[PDB]
């Protein structure tokens, strides 16, 4: 089956057993597959993406961190558990490409 | 403790503890896409620009 | 007319604080008046919740955002 | 035959219309290599001067005297081509000159007679030559850089046009800025408009209602160069719609020489095809539209219309 | 999505072909009338990566190895060590 | 005549009664300059321009003889009446390069190097006599020099020569200058004047040789700074504060474009607000009108947009949809376009466009080589080859394994392709905005086929080499860019 992304996307994230990441264009959707449609969407970004990774289940109160870098050196940090909302951002002066937790 | 980066016609794998240059594969003919390892920690693959 | 309206619609879009200072750091009654006026409402809203916000974190910059 | 002015000046003591025996006699008595290069020269720059001066005498009396001196420049240019070449050179030169010091009230008449003249005189289907290809960039630039805002300018490039028409009927290539030309003419007589703003014309107080009869009768091409450029200022409906089809007949016949040939005629032709389009939508009687779109569906239903083989070579050995 | 980096192929320094897939010293060695360790020093005085390749090092580093090795006894390189 | 007589009696020269006399002689030419406004002495000013120097050579011997500094006996009157004579003759010195409308080059230049005599003399002896002056410049106008429509901003005789000998060499009047306009402007009248004056600034800031060129460096005029150097950001805020009020005040179309020439490549190291400039040059960009003058301008508004954005990243959405809007034969008309395909090789030179985008652009820029002049041709010709060299995805646009048809096949592929060419059409529409939409993939250039056959034998060489093979990658757009008619005249000549 297929999920359409009408922009470009550029990264695909299988962040839950039942839910993925479409990373490309200005925004970002976080689809259900199981229920084969998008649980949430997040435009929060200036320009268009360019990564997203997950992290779960670490040293941390949130339990589990969503990155997100959009090319100005802008990474901004989610959470799936509510709901892909913003809880941090950092911006580095150079156009970031990658982003990654340990 | 490792993580790996591409660059030009190079990866580098970097530390953590240390943070500080670990490995350079270099053996490229020219810029290195992707780099990913394993699910065993051991072996790496890295797409390059020749197909 | 030289207001910073993009720049403010970019800005409250994605937020940044340093996009944010560094374009509050404007003090020009024109400038504030053509912004507000080729500026979004809910953009508007929210800066206006930024606004409270940052004048609450730091009180001295309320001065010229006093006007704002 | 020594110098320009003194020949000049030796021809009009003559007569103007007896200067053509007189020349010829001259240059018999010369003939019975510098003395005749010289000639050359001088004769050129008489005719031009005459070509520059006067026209009120009819085909009857002066262009059988130009005739004469173009077959008289015909002997002299199968004799000679070294100095010819050399004067054409020069001509080049002193026109792009002019041309510079004064974009539009520098040009010539005789100049179009010049153009006229290399183009039959000379070898004309060489792809590079001495004196084709500079001239050939000149006519180039000359159609291409004057401000089209007159009846005037308007038929130099028609004539010009027309020129470069022999010039690819005999050598068959194609000409974008004269593409451009037929677009840009078109738009400036049509003006009156929100389906063509791409090609940047630049006056709009000269267009075409539907006031014409377009007759058999009605004004065919009939060009009187130094009457009609010079008296079309004083501007009726006939020399319009004349001139109109005097871009077109040109347009049809440099179609047929070399624009079937050419392989994107079809969108070459679009833009026509639109503006010709809406010349039958307005007016809904134009014969030589309707018989030029009969003709451009026949090329494009004829016409491969595939993606071609540019990438499509032996393999090396 | 546009990102924007900062490569070039055979090239003309001191009138040899020279290419750019290939190491920087050895690519100073297979310039004409000087070889291993004179590109070595050549670099060494330049202060470039040696692990680099000839598509890299920007024109700015490359007219400077042009000077360094054209100019040899203004760049601290002995007598000895030249030709 | 008597002006010469008046000089040397004051040459020769109760001295000071006698300077005092030839000095209201000398502002009494103030009049006379009137009188030259009417007829300058049967179309001369000889006399004038004599008694301009006798003035220029009095107040000299009076700035090295009288002077304000020691007081004494009757110090107030021997020394008042020394500075108010001078203070006249540069006011009379303003006052005939102010009011002379009518073209007066040996009594301007007169003026001019009175002036800047008695500036140097003013400053040794006493930035206000730099004031009135640039008031009294600012004031003078003709009509050679106002609304310079087909290239320039300003021909004036005076201003423009009082920078080109004036201006370009001194970093310190250069700091009194813009930091006096920043005065002038918080004067309402005198930014009255300077708005109506616009063009006289922009004669002014062409020259590229400002203090904050590192470049290159300045004499001084004054043997004694008073603080030239004192900040550069100071510097750049004069500068901005004078080109935000000059871009909010009073502008047209050619100062438009001249402007954002300048914005392009003079200003932008000179400027302190690239937000200010950013938010004037997206107005610039998006301005779109009727007007077939104006609708030009969006050029050098995206070539500076660009600038800004490489050194700070911003935003401009659709961006690459604006240029497929943009695209156009006035821009293959127009003489920026030079400049503005340097914009598009490093618009066009990323790394995450696709076959639609470039499909797209070839094919637009192929019907535009179908319809456009021959230099713009040669300039163009570089952008297919090259652009389709660094995106080989797309390279199936120039031939089709499918249509090319061989003899080692069957029978019923024979009828398939038959078929198939019969059922051929073509899908692309220019019509559609939408670069990644429009379907110019299938679509090849038989456009490129009409530029094989072309007339020109250069142009048809480099389409000769579009038809062989591809062998090669780097083409020297920058050899192969900036051709004219009369550059193509000169080399097939050469």
């Amino acid at each position: 089956y297929s999920l359409n992304h009408d922009q470009p996307v550029e990264n695909v994230i299988a962040v839950s057993p039942t839910q993925i990441v479409s990373c490309g264009g200005n925004n970002f959707k976080v689809w259900d597959l199981t229920s084969n449609k998008k649980l949430y969407e997040r435009g929060n970004f200036n320009k268009a993406v360019t990564c997203l990774d997950y992290v779960e289940n670490f040293d941390s109160p949130m339990q589990s961190a969503l990155i997100a870098s959009s090319l100005d050196g802008h990474v901004k940090v989610f959470d799936p558990l509510d709901n892909f909302q913003v809880k941090f951002g950092w911006k580095f002066s150079g156009p970031v490409l990658s982003c990654a937790v340990s | 403790h490792d993580f790996a980066v591409t660059s030009s016609t190079r990866v580098q794998i970097f530390s953590s503890r240390t943070r500080q240059v670990i490995k350079t594969f270099s053996r490229f003919k020219d810029v290195v896409y992707s780099a990913s390892f394993r699910s065993d920690g051991k072996l790496l693959c890295a797409g390059d620009a020749t197909g | 007319t030289g207001t910073v309206t993009v720049i403010l619609s970019q800005a409250l879009q994605s937020n940044d604080h340093s996009l944010l200072e560094t374009v509050l750091n404007n003090r020009d009654e024109r400038v504030i008046r053509d912004t507000i006026f080729r500026l979004k409402p809910a953009l508007a809203v929210i800066l206006l919740e930024r606004l409270a916000e940052r004048i609450a974190r730091q009180t001295h910059r309320q001065g010229p955002l006093n006007v704002w | 035959r020594t110098h320009d002015a003194l020949l000049d000046q030796v021809k009009k003591l003559d007569l103007d219309d007896h200067p053509k025996i007189v020349k010829n006699i001259i240059k018999a008595y010369q003939p019975k290599k510098e003395k005749l290069g010289k000639f050359t020269a001088v004769l050129l720059r008489h005719i031009i001067f005459l070509s520059n001066q006067n026209y009120l005498k009819n085909v009857q009396s002066f262009k059988r005297t130009q005739n004469a001196l173009i077959s008289i420049l015909k002997s002299l240019s199968e004799k000679y081509n070294r100095e010819l070449s050399e004067e054409c050179r020069d001509y080049i030169n002193e026109m792009q000159a002019r041309y510079k010091k004064n974009h539009f009230d520098a040009l010539s008449n005789g100049d179009l007679v010049f153009f006229s003249i290399i183009g039959i005189l000379f070898s004309t289907s060489d792809q590079y030559h001495l004196v084709i290809t500079p001239a050939l960039i000149l006519m180039s630039q000359f159609l291409e850089q004057i401000k089209f805002n007159s009846l005037k300018r308007i038929a130099f490039g028609a004539v010009l046009v027309r020129i470069v028409s022999q010039y690819q009927r005999i050598s068959k290539r194609y000409i974008p800025e004269v593409v451009y030309f037929f677009q840009k003419i078109l738009l400036t007589f049509i003006v009156e408009p929100l389906d063509f703003e791409n090609i940047r014309l630049d006056s709009y107080e000269l267009g075409l209602p539907l006031d014409v009869d377009f007759t058999k009768k009605r004004s065919t091409i009939i060009p009187l160069h130094t009457l009609s450029t010079m008296d079309t200022e004083a501007h009726p409906v006939d020399q319009c719609v004349s001139v109109l089809l005097n871009v077109m007949e040109s347009l049809d016949a440099t179609i047929s020489t070399v624009w079937k040939s050419l392989p994107a005629f079809n969108e070459i032709i679009l833009p026509i095809q639109q503006l010709l389009s809406a010349y039958t939508s307005k007016y809904s009687d134009f014969e030589k539209p309707r018989n030029i779109l009969n003709k451009v569906e026949k090329l494009t239903k004829f016409t491969e219309h595939i993606p071609l083989a540019l990438q499509n070579h032996k393999p090396v050995s | 999505s546009l990102v924007v980096q900062e490569f070039q192929h055979i090239l003309r320094l001191l009138n040899t072909n020279v290419d750019g897939n290939i190491k920087i010293v050895y690519a100073l060695t297979t310039i004409k009338g000087v070889g291993r360790r004179y590109s070595n020093l050549v670099c060494k005085k330049a202060d470039v990566d040696l692990h680099k390749r000839a598509g890299e090092l920007t024109q700015e580093e490359l007219e400077r190895i042009v000077q360094i090795m054209q100019n040899p006894t203004h760049y601290k390189i002995p007598a000895w060590f030249l030709n | 005549m008597v002006l010469l007589i008046s000089e040397i009696k004051d040459i020769a020269k109760k001295q000071y009664n006698s300077i005092i006399k030839l000095i209201n002689e000398l502002v009494i030419p103030e009049n006379v300059t009137q009188l030259e406004e009417d007829e300058t002495e049967k179309n001369l000013r000889f006399l004038v321009m004599s008694l301009f120097q006798i003035f220029r050579k009095l107040f000299s011997r009076g700035d090295l003889t009288l002077p304000s500094s020691k007081k004494s006996t009757l110090e107030k009157e021997q020394f008042v009446n020394w500075c108010r004579k001078v203070y006249e003759a540069f006011k009379t010195k303003l006052l005939a390069i102010i009011s002379d409308i009518p073209f007066e080059t040996s009594l301007g230049l007169d003026s001019l190097d009175v002036y800047l005599q008695l500036a140097e003399l003013e400053s040794t002896h006493f930035n206000k006599t730099f004031r009135k002056l640039i008031i009294a410049l600012w004031s003078s106008n003709m009509g050679e020099i106002e609304d310079v429509k087909s290239s320039g901003a300003s021909e004036n005789l005076i201003i423009v020569e009082f920078t080109e000998k004036y201006y370009t060499k001194f970093a310190d009047i250069q700091y009194y200058f813009q930091s006096e306009f920043n005065q002038l402007l918080e004067d309402p009248a005198y930014q009255d004047l300077l708005l109506k004056n616009v063009g006289k600034w922009l004669a002014l800031v062409n020259h590229d040789k400002h203090c904050s060129s590192v470049d290159a460096d300045l004499e001084i005029f004054v043997p004694n700074p008073p603080q030239a150097i004192e900040n550069e950001s100071k510097f750049k805020s004069n500068f901005e504060k004078n080109w935000l009020s000059l871009l909010n005040g009073q502008l047209s179309l050619q100062q438009y474009k001249s402007i954002l020439l300048i914005l392009h490549k003079r200003i932008i190291p000179h400027f302190h607000t690239p937000t200010k400039l950013m938010d004037f040059l997206t107005d610039s960009y998006n301005l779109q009108s009727s007007n077939k003058n104006a609708g030009v301008v969006p050029i050098l508004a995206l070539n500076g947009l660009f600038e800004l954005m490489k050194r700070f990243n911003l935003e401009y959405p659709n961006f690459y949809m604006k240029l497929y809007q943009i695209i156009n034969p006035d821009l293959m008309h127009v003489k920026y376009r030079a400049r503005f395909f340097r914009l598009m090789d490093v618009f066009l030179s990323s790394t995450h466009l696709s076959a639609h985008l470039v499909a797209s652009f070839i094919k637009k820029l192929a019907r535009l080589t179908l319809e456009s002049p021959p230099s713009a041709i040669v300039t163009v010709i570089p952008f297919i080859y090259n652009l389709i060299r660094k995106h080989p995805n797309c390279m199936i646009m120039l031939h089709n394994p499918a249509f090319i048809s061989n003899p080692f096949q069957t029978p019923d592929q024979v009828a398939n392709l038959k078929t198939l060419k019969e059922n051929y059409v073509d899908p692309f529409d220019v019509h559609e905005s939408d670069p990644e939409l429009t379907h110019a993939l299938d679509s090849s250039l038989w456009e490129l086929a009409s530029l094989m056959e072309h007339y020109h034998p250069n142009v048809a060489t480099l389409a000769k080499i579009f038809a062989q093979p591809f062998k090669k990658l780097s083409y020297n757009m920058e050899d192969f860019l900036d051709w004219n008619y009369d550059s193509l005249l000169n080399a097939e000549s050469s």
